[PDB]
RNA sequence: UGUGCGAAAGGGUCCUGUAAGCAGUAGAGUAGCCUUGUUGUUACGAUCUGCUGAGGGUAAGCCCUCCUUCGCCUAGAUUUC
RNA sequence: UUAACGAGAUUCCCACUGUCCCUAUCUACUAUCUAGCGAAACCACAGCCAAGGGAACGGGCUUGGCAAAAUCAGCGGGGAAA
RNA sequence: UAAGGGAAGUCGGCAAAAUAGAUCCGUAACUUCGGGAAAAGGAUUGGCUCUAAGGGUUGGUAACAACCAACUUAGAACUGGUACGGACAGGGGGAAUCUGACUGUCUAAUUAAAACAUAGCAUU
RNA sequence: UGAAGCCAGAGGAAACUCUGGUGGAGGCUCGCAGCGGUUCUGACGUGCAAAUCGAUCGUCAAAUCUGAGCAUGGGGGCGAA
């Protein structure tokens, strides 16, 4: 009893792979009678031919090693294998930082904390690397603040 | 000629056995194998490998404080000889040797005896998680027994203990499988 | 069990065997005469 | 890493002992004949700088106090913590002893 | 038909290096609950300690075993002054 | 007396090592044995030597040494083999 | 793979071994000032438990709280060790000479080169 | 690796100089594919193959690799020769 043909009709019934195609063993002549692609449906019907399950590829170790890395495990210098521009780009560091320290000044532009003299001038200073984060720029505005009301209770 | 020791390990180094490694401080370690000596080569700690004597000392596995163990010495003062106290001398080492063995098991049991506590408190505890698993009768033998006690006026009971008896001492373990019959 | 290479097939694709069904109760020590699972299998 | 894995366990590329460097440390006569036995001309930095504790020598000040942060210094003071294993130990964990009058 | 042969097993002798699991006022620290700290407590936590020279292997060209079990046996075929 | 660059050619140094002293051992696939399948190159005839055989050559001739069926694994002196 | 020795081997260190990822210290002559350069020579790298920095939204010197999200970087304690880029992957390096400027190209099937081309230059 | 251009700070009468960033140039460079074909007492040598197989090696953003259509024809063509 040959039964490829059958194999080859119930895998493209079930719309699975060959390899995933299961025909009983018990019950070969009555399978090896089935020509037809509704001779097939009705022995899947039957239960005569089911499609197998697939095979485990779970994501529990990957997920654990994920959570590790986000607490801070195995990031040493034995497991760094690439440069460090190749792991964490400057130019990527860069342009978050150039994008914080705009949005920031741009929000305190619009409030009315500083005025527009000001912000050009803390722009073209971020711009020429004066402040490295948001608590820098944030300190620099509060210091001129400072300087300015100072000025003015002198006048 | 004499016994040694083994630098390393600490078992009986006899003659042509083993290696002895000369340092230029002046020192001399005579291993009685190449695993001890290529352990000391490769700079592991005797006392942190547990195959070894002086790891048993450190974790007071060795019977180390005993009357019995004063007698052996590296003696550096010679004594001239005596037949009869090389014969006393003799006598006493098989005395001595007696005395320890039996002091030695002593220690052991000294150091093994709450065992048989925790093998028993783990026992309940495995019991009364697994009841379930204790031998059983089957139900046709159930039926067959509660039937027979019917026709004979015996006690139920007592029949299933004895086939609890029956079904103990007759171990029958399980085969995988079973055999296809051809067409 | 054999999970590296491929998946078990689940329970209910498998006909029991009544045989198998009624001696594994009976190591369990039920009655299986007193519950008829002569009616109960399929043919 | 270790350079030339392979032939670690020669003679010829044989390390200093615990037991000597713990001898080192506590006479510095001892000290004093190890560093007699090489050459001072040919050692790292002009030998100036020696850990005792690693038996090793070291090309600049800032060179040695870098190696001082690293785990091998810290294992080898582990090491000298616990102490070094010597023949009056191995004598001790057969229970013998010697009789000198 | 034996001081037999074979398969197991037990003992020995060697090799490795202390099994699984459970427990611990061992454990850097962190977070909750409350007595708001008085091993405060509970929880997680590499590792350490004990049970444990333990666990595993051992003839495949290691040894012993009428007296530890089970099995096999006086064949079959061919040829020969 | 020309920097960089080069699968260009040459000498040396440190490191390194079975290159060597001086060899040993292990694994796989062969070789080997079996079942099945199954060529070719080459082939005057053949194949043990020694001395002599004028033409500096003998395998066959002369004179000696000798000389016993049928075979298998290898080997690379001779014949064969580019 | 190999004790001890370490090129004594060989025409010739052929072949093999050694080096190698990343972080940090450091890097000479020469030079067409661009390079050389990863020169050379060094320190280190596991696991675990933490700490710190780097954002967005909402809420009325808010220069403050809450919530949300993900990956990098630095610092510290503890801990196993014969090994920590534990497999894999992965420069040996240096001092010189000759030679062609370089990148490139050809003798398909014995020669990849001081040959050819090239830009630059000169002549008709 | 980091060329022009750009930003900031410190000087300098200015022209310029120094420091830190940004930027992303190159018949630049390590190297995966691809393309090529250096070396090996390599494999193979009546081969898997009338030029193959292994390791190693050169190059890898371009004078790079490549399909189809089309052109050049033997006193010729094409030729980084
Ligand atoms: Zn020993």
């Amino acid at each position: 009893v040959n039964l490829r043909t059958q194999k080859r009709l119930a895998a493209s019934v079930l719309g699975c792979g060959e390899g995933k195609v299961w025909l009983d063993p018990n019950e070969v002549s009555e399978i090896s009678n089935a020509n037809s692609r509704q001779s097939i449906r009705k022995l899947v019907a039957d239960g005569l031919i089911i499609k197998k399950p697939v095979t485990m590829h779970s994501r529990s170790r990957a997920r654990e090693l994920n959570l590790a890395r986000r607490i801070g495990r195995h990031r040493g210098f034995g497991k760094r294998k690439g440069t460090a521009d190749a792991r964490m780009p400057q130019q990527v560091l860069w342009m978050r930082r150039q994008r914080v320290l705009r949005r920031l000044l741009v929000k305190y532009r619009a409030s009315g904390k500083i005025d527009k003299h000001l912000y050009h001038e803390l722009y073209h200073l971020a711009k020429g690397n004066t402040f490295k984060h948001k608590r820098a720029l944030v300190e620099h505005i509060h210091r001129a603040k400072a300087e300015k009301a100072r000025e003015r209770q002198i006048k | 000629m004499r016994i040694e020791n083994c630098f390393f390990c600490g078992r009986p180094a006899w003659p042509s056995k083993g290696i002895t490694f000369m340092r230029n401080d002046g020192k001399a370690f005579r291993f009685c194998r190449s695993k001890c000596h290529k352990n000391f080569k490769m700079k592991r700690n005797p006392r942190k490998l547990k195959w070894t004597k002086a790891y048993r000392k450190n974790a007071g596995k060795e019977m180390v404080v005993d009357s019995t163990l004063q007698f052996a010495a590296r003696r550096n003062v010679p004594v001239r000889y005596n037949r009869e106290l090389w014969q006393k001398t003799l006598k006493a080492m098989e005395r001595i040797s007696e005395i320890r063995a039996r002091r030695e098991r002593v220690f052991y049991k000294k150091r093994m005896a709450g065992k048989r506590a925790r093998e028993v408190a783990a026992a309940r505890k495995l019991v009364a998680e697994n009841e379930h698993l204790l031998p059983r009768l089957r139900g046709s033998e159930k039926r067959r027994l509660a039937e027979l006690a019917a026709e004979r006026g015996v006690d139920v009971e007592e029949l299933e203990r004895e086939e609890l008896a029956k079904l103990a001492s007759k171990k029958k373990s399980k085969a995988f499988g079973g055999e296809v019959r051809r067409v | 069990k054999s999970l590296k290479n491929r998946a078990i097939i689940p329970r209910k694709a498998v006909k029991k065997p009544l045989s198998q069904l009624e001696d594994h109760l009976d190591q369990l020590g039920v009655d299986t005469e007193a519950i008829g699972l002569r009616a109960r299998a399929q043919t | 890493g270790v350079f030339a894995k392979r032939t670690m366990t020669k003679t010829r590329r044989r390390l200093r002992d615990l037991d000597q460097i713990e001898r080192d440390l506590r006479s510095p006569r001892h000290l004093q004949q190890y560093k007699e036995t090489k050459a001072a001309e040919d050692l790292p930095g002009l030998g100036l700088y020696y850990c005792i504790e690693c038996a090793k020598w070291f090309e600049s000040e800032t060179s040695l106090v870098g190696h001082r942060k690293g785990k091998p210094h810290k294992r080898r003071l582990k090491q000298l913590k616990e102490g070094a294993y010597t023949h009056e130990e191995a004598m001790a964990a057969i229970g013998y002893r010697i009789d000198n009058g």
